RNA sequence: AAUUGAAGAGUUUGAUCAUGGCUCAGAUUGAACGCUGGCGGCAGGCCUAACACAUGCAAGUCGAACGGUAACAGGAAGAAGCUUGCUUCUUUGCUGACGAGUGGCGGACGGGUGAGUAAUGUCUGGGAAACUGCCUGAUGGAGGGGGAUAACUACUGGAAACGGUAGCUAAUACCGCAUAACGUCGCAAGACCAAAGAGGGGGACCUUCGGGCCUCUUGCCAUCGGAUGUGCCCAGAUGGGAUUAGCUAGUAGGUGGGGUAACGGCUCACCUAGGCGACGAUCCCUAGCUGGUCUGAGAGGAUGACCAGCCACACUGGAACUGAGACACGGUCCAGACUCCUACGGGAGGCAGCAGUGGGGAAUAUUGCACAAUGGGCGCAAGCCUGAUGCAGCCAUGCCGCGUGUAUGAAGAAGGCCUUCGGGUUGUAAAGUACUUUCAGCGGGGAGGAAGGGAGUAAAGUUAAUACCUUUGCUCAUUGACGUUACCCGCAGAAGAAGCACCGGCUAACUCCGUGCCAGCAGCCGCGGUAAUACGGAGGGUGCAAGCGUUAAUCGGAAUUACUGGGCGUAAAGCGCACGCAGGCGGUUUGUUAAGUCAGAUGUGAAAUCCCCGGGCUCAACCUGGGAACUGCAUCUGAUACUGGCAA
RNA sequence: GGGUCGUUAGCUCAGUUGGUAGAGCAGUUGACUUUUAAUCAAUUGGUCGCAGGUUCGAAUCCUGCACGACCCACCA
């Protein structure tokens, strides 16, 4: 399921950090960043067409921690939707419960956010969900099932989470520590550094 | 003989009895003249969980379609006045 | 399948052994003949036992036949043992299934070497309960001959470690016992009296996990693979799944029917001679030697450490010496796998008549357990006595 | 007729085996292979890579 | 085969000796009409038909005949004799 | 809202551009094999032998049709001990009820297989010469008699199987008579045909004290129907081969007789001499068919295991009976083969029903539970049967979801590995450390699937009745295979859960050593003859994930069978040339016809499945509502330019 | 489960009164040739399947055990 291995190796592999090692000390730097993905990280790749298509696909998938067989379902799901599949996919790659939990500020990392969902730590609209891949609808209310409220982690997460960019399509209580989700995601408010047209070619072949 | 009975569709442990009019001797999920409404044993508290057009039933009753008990119980459940 | 079996009275696996051709088939036929008048389950004829083709081809017991009977007090799952030299190896499976060995030797024949082969194997497998039956006694009405042969028996029982100081001897004749002539059937009744006399009720090893060395497996019509054999220790019941340990790499097998003498046993138990149907297994894989163990209880050992007594020429074995590297077959409660004599440092030669000890190099990875006393043969002849010290 | 993969089998005169597809295209005329790890045919001894093929189990110790 | 419906196995055998017997006289009365038709006697068949007409429809309701074959038996045979008489 | 949808590359040569094969990159599956493996949800699970089968079970029900009671339990005439009413007990069908038998009904259903079948089948839409148990609407009858037999007894053949004869006796069994209609024959008149009683309760009157009798429920018989199902027919569509070109004699049609439920060469008699066929007859091979599934942008191609319908079969071949209906899976008869039993005289057996066995094979599972729920069978009901079904078990076979932890962490360790031995890399990775516990494991709670039905009772109908029965509530006890359930609570503590393939290019990601055209690799081109990124190992890295690879088969890529959407001067391909039948295409003008054509509508295109738009499962898979679609086909009504037919 | 016949350098297969086992195909060792074929000689090579025993001595016989291709099986 989850990568659960050296989660910063991918940072050197994709150059741009993937916010995997966000946690507390945002000051990454402890991996000889950008120059040593492996024993031969000194070579320079010619990185062909199929290469740039794949490297992006991994970068996107590796940021949200999705798996290929499911991610393939996400493509066809984005394709069956009306409108541009590109934006249709970015929605699906954002509406993930744990990701929504992260986006609220409930979480130091995107993966730690999944640990909450796994451990029943969440209750949304009166329902406790274990499904990390939960497709949270626009304008719902994600909260914490009391047994896991501010248990040394939620506060630890929101502490650094106040220095977060704080997305626009959502709100947070922060008093009772409850996520107040709002409208759906939109291209401008989200990413804007990744490239969506690359992956659509990836599944075309 | 033609009878009005359920058809038991759905899946394991989450049945969905399909009330339908069939040639009595045929299979449970076998052939039928035509379907009419349905029944859901697990949608008790939601928008629906029990649909049925009592009009077409009466049309067939006039032909002799012997209603099976569980379905007959449904006509009382869709209340003769409610 | 038919007839739901009831565990009425305690079983005592008995059998007929001794030098080849002393009357053990007619005797076994006569044993059932006796109780036919008093007890229901008995009365098995000569041809009722002699059903095997080659066993018929000689008129002697070669294939290990089986019968059922019992006294008005305790049960007896009898073993019609073979006496022919080749099949003496096959009587060991029955000897290592037997609770009580009845030394069947005629008074007009005398304790022979083939008789002493069955004798060393008896103690070296685990049998202490022994009564003796002398046959063909109608021939020599010379009682002087009887008291020297009786002497030989108590000496020989002492010779290969059996309680000859407490062994009843029955100077009978089983042929006239099968003739219907009650007198010699009464001579059998004399031993029938001893039948409840010398042998008490042993221990049922039910408490410990299931365990069972395989005796017989057949291509049962309409059921498939049914394994038979007396339970080592532990119990079973229809619906539980045990593991097949043995020479092969260990895996599962389910109890899909347990029976006893074509009579439906409801639940298996230690000691009781059971016939059990197994799920999934086929005739090919399973055979004698392996073990039906309650899952994960036995390490598939490769080698072990033990001591081996060596018979001299007159003792029935080695008429000339040997040494380190020697390859005999060690019989583990039902098996016949080569346990090569690998004497550590120094001991590089063994003469006939020694109790040499060595860490063995077994050929096959068999289900091993420390402390097992095993009887050894080599090249068509017995070489002595053995006892497991350690296991690798 | 089929090719025998690896650097050493233990087959002879009989030793029943299993056949999978594929031609070697090197010693033409042979369009079949043999399965190492199948029946009497054991697996290639001392294999530490690509042991999915050649029927080699994981090194225990 | 073992089945309590072996009664149905022997009842069929029981009813068939009866049924064949019924059809036996019936077909012969039809043959009694043709004998008259092969005789040309306008009265004979008319007597024979008046004899078989009540004995034939009597079989129709009994389940022996499907009443249409019986109707045909009444029909053409009469259609033969009225055309002849 | 309901198809917003289509990629290439490596390989001929010294090199290039063509045509051209070839092979991989994608997806898929009843899959199998190998390495490997924690759990759960939901599906699938003998395509090879349509090979042969031990065991159990898979179809019985009604005492409210009848004679009877052999069992079990009561009442009772009587009985036996002795605590004379505590027990015992020979008789008795008087009851509750019930073996065996008569009979009504069902066994023609459900279930399984795909051998056969190239058209006696199916799909589609029409058609007339049909029948139709049970259900249901209407109109009427429902009188009165007789003769047998099973069971039961006696004797008796026989190893058994399985009978034979002589007596007993009933009915909704069977057969006469009466009476018959809009019923059947006939133009008509006439002629002629049916049957059955039981059960609950009951005041009066009446009791040869069986009951007559009253009342209601149910059933019977006949006619017309409808509904339903089935039979039958027409046209079209429905694999490959022309190295199969003539096929056939009940064959093609008429007439008369007969026959089927119904028309018909379905079958006969005689006459006529036809009928089919290159828009493929007959013959040979294969193969169930469609809805659908995989794939494909689409068109098409391949295919059609599962789920549903239709067809066909039941060891092999054929026949017929009972019956509404089979010319029949667990029915009968014959003949054969394969097996079993035997007293060897003679009989018995059919897993292609669910499990299971041997066997075949690369390979695919338990001789489990319950009738709790749906359905079906019989029954008034209660119930009883149900290997249909609902469930559990086994398999990673597929689809999907979750977990194997999070965070902090530089001596930037140990050791592995390369080294310009400076060092780099492994590697925030680990240890240490602060938290956390999902799923399992162990200890307790606890949904919903359950509607009914039972009994008692109230009230509205019923009726002479406050009795019975019917309809609607109330009440108590409760009825669950799964089930140590889903879910909830709590407990120890990161503790128990990540491997597999590849790294020359194709195609993501590299080095050092070992081996030297040897050993080996491989899908393709091709690598190895001493310094290999192509072999074998190690480290690193990449892909994917409870799976990862390989082989198999299908389509795509393949515009390398091209309708969409290809070519022939030389690459493969113009017949050597010409005339010419059928077939194909046809100037121009007006009119008409409306076959093609297009519009609109109607019926239909079964559902499920595919698509859109919602909902319920913690989510998803899945289930599921409504819509859309099923690109089609037949009819009716319009336009009638274009093409076709006709006239000039 | 039982009873008859089998196993030869690294490989195909020999050797009957039991007297100390053979080539052919691999290579290695030098010239030739880009490196091979052709061309040449020297040459190791079985532990006569594994174990003991009979004999002074075993490829030879005594059985057994691993593992084959044959004949009966047995039938909880
Ligand atoms: N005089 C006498 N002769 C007898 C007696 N018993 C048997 N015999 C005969 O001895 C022979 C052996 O019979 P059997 O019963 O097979 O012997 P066994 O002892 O089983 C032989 P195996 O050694 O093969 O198992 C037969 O000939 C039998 O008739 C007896 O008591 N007395
Ligand atoms: C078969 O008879 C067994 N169940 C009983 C014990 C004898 C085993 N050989």
């Amino acid at each position: 399921a989850r990568y659960l291995g050296p989660k910063l190796k991918l940072s050197r592999r994709e150059g741009t950090d993937l916010f995997l090692k966000s946690g507390v000390r945002a000051i990454d730097t402890k991996c000889k960043i950008e120059q040593a993905p492996g024993q031969h990280g000194a070579r320079k790749p010619r990185l062909s067409d199929y290469g740039v298509q794949l490297r992006e696909k991994q970068k996107v998938r590796r940021i949200y921690g999705v798996l290929e067989r499911q991610f393939r379902n996400y493509y066809k799901e984005a394709a069956r939707l009306k409108g541009n599949t590109g934006e249709n996919l970015l929605a699906l790659l954002e509406g993930r419960l744990d990701n929504v939990v992260y986006r609220m500020g409930f979480g130091a990392t995107r993966a730690e956010a999944r640990q909450l969902v796994s451990h029943k730590a969440i209750m949304v609209n009166g329902r406790v969900v274990n499904i990390a891949s939960y497709q949270v609808s626009p304008n719902d209310v994600v909260s914490i099932r009391e047994k896991a409220k501010k248990q040394s982690r939620v506060k630890a997460a929101l502490e650094l989470a106040e220095q977060r960019e704080k997305p626009t399509w959502l709100e947070v209580d922060a008093g009772k520590m409850e996520g107040t989700f709002k409208r759906k995601p939109e291209r401008s408010d989200l990413s804007a550094d990744i490239n969506e047209h690359l992956i659509v070619e990836l599944y075309s072949k | 003989m033609v009878t009005i009975r359920l058809a038991r569709h759905g899946a394991k442990k989450r049945p969905f009895y399909q009330v339908v009019v069939a040639d009595s001797r045929n299979a449970r999920n076998g052939r039928f003249i035509e379907r009419v409404g349905f029944f859901n044993p697990i949608a008790s508290e939601k928008e629906e969980g029990t649909r049925l057009d009592l009009d077409r039933i009466a049309h067939w009753v006039g032909q002799g379609a012997t209603i099976s008990d569980r379905v007959a119980a449904l006509i009382k459940e869709v209340n003769k006045a409610a | 399948s038919k007839e739901k079996f009831e565990r009425t009275k305690p079983h005592v696996n008995v059998g007929t052994i001794g030098h080849v051709d002393h009357g053990k088939t007619t005797l076994t036929a006569a044993i059932t003949t006796v109780l036919a008048k008093t007890y229901g389950g008995a009365a098995r004829a000569f041809d009722q036992i002699d059903n095997a083709p080659e066993e018929k081809a000689r008129g002697i017991t070669i294939n290990t036949s089986h019968v059922e009977y019992d006294t008005p007090t305790r049960h007896y799952a009898h073993v019609d043992c073979p006496g022919h030299a080749d099949y003496v190896k096959n009587m060991i499976t029955g000897a290592a299934q037997m609770d009580g060995a009845i030394l069947v030797v005629a008074a007009t024949d005398g304790p022979m070497p083939q008789t002493r082969e069955h004798i060393l194997l008896g103690r070296q497998v685990g049998v202490p309960y022994i009564i003796v039956f002398l046959n063909k006694c109608d021939m020599v009405d010379d009682e002087e001959l009887l008291e020297l042969v009786e002497m030989e028996v108590r000496e020989l029982l002492s010779q290969y470690d059996f309680p000859g100081d407490d062994t009843p001897i029955v100077r009978g004749s089983a042929l006239k016992a099968l003739e219907g002539d009650a007198e010699w059937e009464a001579k059998i009744l004399e031993l029938a009296g001893f039948l409840d006399s010398y042998i008490p009720e042993p221990e049922r090893a039910i408490d410990k996990p299931f365990l069972l060395p395989i005796e017989d497996v057949f291509s049962i019509s309409g059921r498939g693979t049914v394994v038979t054999g007396r339970v080592e220790r532990g119990i079973i019941k229809v619906g539980e799944e045990v593991e097949i340990v043995g020479i092969k790499e260990t895996q599962k097998s389910t109890c899909t029917g347990v029976e006893m003498f074509r009579k439906l046993l409801d639940e298996g138990r230690a000691g009781e001679n059971v016939g059990v149907l197994l799920r999934g297994i086929k005739r090919e894989e399973i055979e004698r030697g392996q073990v039906l163990a309650k899952p994960g209880t036995i390490k598939p050992h490769t080698k072990f450490e033990s001591e081996v007594y060596i018979l001299s020429k007159d003792e029935g074995g080695r008429h000339t010496p040997f040494f380190k590297g020697y390859r005999p077959q060690f019989y583990f409660r039902t098996t016949d796998v080569t346990g090569t004599i690998e004497l550590p440092e120094g001991v590089e030669m063994v003469m006939p008549g020694d109790n040499i000890k060595m860490v063995v190099t077994l050929i096959h990875p068999i289900a091993m357990d420390d402390g097992l006393r095993f009887a050894i043969r080599e090249g068509g002849r017995t070489v002595g006595a053995g006892v497991v010290a350690k296991v690798l | 007729t089929s090719y025998i993969g690896g650097e050493g089998h233990n087959l002879q005169e009989h030793s029943v085996i299993l056949i999978r597809g594929g031609r070697v295209k090197d010693l033409p005329g042979v369009r079949y292979h043999t399965v190492r790890g199948a029946l009497d045919c054991s697996g290639v001894k001392d294999r530490k890579q690509a042991r999915s093929k050649y029927g080699v189990k994981r090194p225990k110790a | 085969n073992i089945k309590s419906a072996k009664k149905r196995a022997i009842q069929s055998e029981k009813a068939r000796k009866h049924n064949a017997s019924r059809r036996s006289m019936m077909r012969t009365f039809i043959k009694k009409v043709y004998a008259a038709i092969e005789a040309g006697d306008k009265a004979a068949a008319q007597k024979a038909f008046n004899e078989m007409q009540p004995i034939v429809d009597r079989q129709a309701a009994k389940g022996l005949i499907h009443k249409n074959k019986a109707a045909r038996h009444k029909a053409n045979l009469t259609a033969q004799i009225n055309k002849l008489a």
